[PDB]
């Protein structure tokens, strides 16, 4: 068991720029006994370099393992949207072998203007369960996109639950799905539900409209 | 002296010392070490200490007292099965000893280690055949295993050249805690010769055989192929020595 | 090359005996070690145990030693781990990875993984929210309709458009815990046709604990 320091993690990296990941070891480890694992979001980790010396079969030459004994650095010759992932350095010199804390990599090809869709609550949801309200923020990059719900054209507290998907392997874009939970019984005075969005994309925040 | 010098090897990597034509002093070696366990097969231990045989074979390795039962031809234990085997046909004497603190120049391995299992995968994917060590031979799976097993649980695999046999060879590594005083196991497989007895105990000759004991007495002499009855008297040397 | 597959995700009470099964494909086992890796959510991977079926040897990590019984058989061609007496905190995704050897502790291939959650709570059947296609839509450029699985106690439900035939324009959002203990995840798809869409049948839904597959015809409104 060796405690190992790791690179900070999330970084903004342009495509075609070399990326370096630091894997220092507090306790001395074998000069070439380190395994690099890359996991795509919702994907199992895949070995890239074995012994921090040579790339595994089917792994691109751009990923390279450098450094020995204490500090191990992974350097990528070219950066792509597919390259962005979480990287773990595992030291198998001492047993039990210790995996790296991991370093998320983020590639932003360009800022993406958000697309906002309002999903009006269906009659079937009113008949059974709470109808609620749904708002979509497709292609909003970067991850920092803020949506606030508006009820009856009046300020609404942000109790809405919002989930943002990780960047796609090729698209490298983030999509957000804020949803406001409203009781079906409490559907009287409110006539309009909207999700105003503040983001780098777009000239100004745009309010939505339900009516129906 | 070669047995004393350096560090004793593991049971699988046991070194072999063979003495064919020299006077032997087993008692002196037994005095140097403290033998916790003494056993012999097909001959008495006292007889082995003082007898003439065609050749003497000594195998020296570091073996702990706790697993001594496992290393037996009768025993079905894995260590005897895959590491060291002693020929049944020749008389075999097995000695386990612990190095004394006074004894010096005996290097100690980090821990005692043995090959837990030795097996070879067949060419068929679902077929595996275990490999059992033949008498001695230094073990079949010894090459994959390092001189000292790195971890208590270890996996070793290597591939035989195809044709033949193109079948993977798989070995297991196991270790036991090192004793404060090093424990060494010795396997002896002397070969008796009906017409030849090259190696004899030290010292084979006795005072009665020496002329000085029988000086001044009418005695029968059988020296260097000459047999006669004569009286030996000490006198100034004459003739070519 | 042997493809690695793992048992479907299961939910058990804390301290229950739970078995995760990893099977070598082709009905035969290659001469390779099998490793079990536990990854806590938002945490680095942790090695749990190493078993080689051909060797028959079993090894476990010091953190989890003697609470897990691991058996691997070449004839079975399946390597499985049984965990008993595990604490509620122990819940994590489990992965099975091929091992070159003790001298080569690097995993070329990893299993899809099994998520086991240990909690003393009743499982809740998933409810699919109405697609409710947006009233405002692009004029033939695209149409946005999404069916979102909601109120499911055990992760993770899998939702597929056209039974997984349509892999284009689909956005899946990771489940986010609400104030209620039950949590939900979001699925939406974009179809170029304003009405009808690429296929009338879409939004096939399967719950991994339920093991029930339901196909519903979808009409844009």
């Amino acid at each position: 068991e060796i405690v190992l320091t790791q690179s900070p993690g999330t970084l903004s990296l342009s495509p075609g720029e070399r990326a370096t990941l630091s894997c220092r070891a507090s306790q001395s480890v074998s000069s070439s006994y380190l395994a690099w694992y890359q996991q795509r979001p919702g994907q199992a980790p895949r070995l890239l370099i074995y012994g921090a010396s040579s790339r595994a079969t089917g792994i691109p030459d751009r990923f390279s393992g450098s450094g020995s004994g204490t500090d191990f650095t992974l350097t990528i010759g070219r950066l792509e949207p597919e390259d962005s992932a979480v990287y773990y350095c595992q030291q198998y010199g001492s047993s039990p072998w210790t995996f790296g804390q991991g370093t998320k990599v983020e590639i932003k090809r360009t800022v993406a203007a958000p697309s906002v869709f309002i999903f009006p609550p269906s009659d079937e949801q009113l008949k059974s369960g709470t109808a609620s309200v749904v708002c979509l923020l497709n292609n909003f990059y970067p991850r920092e996109a803020k949506v606030q719900w508006k009820v009856d054209n009046a300020l609404q507290s942000g109790n809405s639950q919002e989930s943002v998907t990780e960047q796609d392997s090729k698209d490298s874009t983030y999509s957000l799905s804020s949803t406001l939970t409203l009781s079906k019984a409490d559907y009287e005075k409110h006539k309009v539900y909207a999700c105003e969005v503040t983001h780098q994309g777009l000239s100004s925040p745009v309010t939505k409209s339900f009516n129906r | 002296s070669p047995l004393l010098s350096g560090t004793p090897p593991q049971v699988y990597n046991f070194k072999r010392l063979v003495f064919t034509n020299c006077n032997y002093n087993l008692t002196k070696l037994l005095s140097l070490f403290s033998v916790n366990d003494f056993t012999c097969s097909q001959i008495s231990p006292a007889a082995i200490a003082s007898n003439c045989y065609s050749s003497l074979i000594l195998d020296y390795f570091s073996y702990p007292l706790s697993m001594k039962s496992d290393l037996s031809v009768s025993s079905a234990g894995p260590i005897s099965q895959f590491n060291y085997k002693q020929s049944f046909s020749n008389p075999t004497c097995l000695i386990l000893a612990t190095v004394p603190h006074n004894l010096t120049t005996i290097t100690k391995p980090l821990k005692y280690s043995y090959i837990n299992k030795c097996s070879r995968l067949l060419s068929d994917d679902r077929t595996e055949v275990p490999q059992l060590v033949n008498a001695n031979q230094y073990s079949p799976c010894v090459s994959i295993v390092p001189s000292t097993v790195w971890e208590d649980g270890d996996y070793y695999r290597k591939q035989l050249s195809p044709l033949e046999g193109g079948g993977w060879l798989v070995a297991s590594g196991s270790t036991v805690a090192m004793t404060e005083q090093l424990q060494m196991g010795f396997g002896i497989t002397v070969q008796y010769g009906t017409d030849t007895n090259s190696v004899c105990p030290k010292l084979e000759f006795a005072n009665d055989t020496k002329i000085a004991s029988q000086l001044g007495n009418c005695v029968e002499y059988s020296l260097y192929g000459v047999s006669g009855r004569g009286v030996f008297q000490n006198c100034t040397a004459v003739g070519v020595r | 090359q042997v493809q690695l597959v793992q048992s479907g995700a299961e939910v058990k009470k804390p301290g229950s005996s739970v078995k995760v099964s990893c099977k070598a494909s082709g009905g035969t086992f290659s001469s390779y070690g099998i490793t079990w890796v536990r990854q806590a959510p938002g945490q680095g991977l942790e090695w749990m145990g190493r078993i080689i079926p051909i060797l028959g040897i079993s090894r476990s990590v010091q953190k989890f030693q003697g609470r897990i019984t691991i058996t691997a058989d070449k004839s079975t061609s399946t390597a499985y781990m049984d965990l008993s007496g595990l604490t509620s905190d122990d819940t994590a995704v489990y992965y099975c990875a091929r091992e070159g050897g003790s001298g080569y502790d690097f995993f070329d291939y990893w299993g899809q993984g099994t998520l086991v959650t240990v909690s003393s709570a009743s499982t809740k059947g998933p409810s699919v929210f109405p697609l409710a296609p947006s009233s405002k839509s692009t004029s033939g450029g695209t149409a946005a309709l999404g069916c979102l699985v909601k109120d499911y106690f055990p992760e993770p439900v899998t939702v597929s458009w056209n039974s997984g035939a349509l892999t284009s324009g689909v956005h899946t959002f990771p489940a986010v815990l609400q104030s209620s203990g039950l949590y939900s995840l979001s699925s939406v798809v974009t179809v170029p046709s304003s009405s009808l869409g690429t296929q009338t049948y879409i939004c096939n839904v399967n719950h991994k604990p339920s093991n029930t597959k339901v196909d519903k015809r979808v009409e844009p409104k």
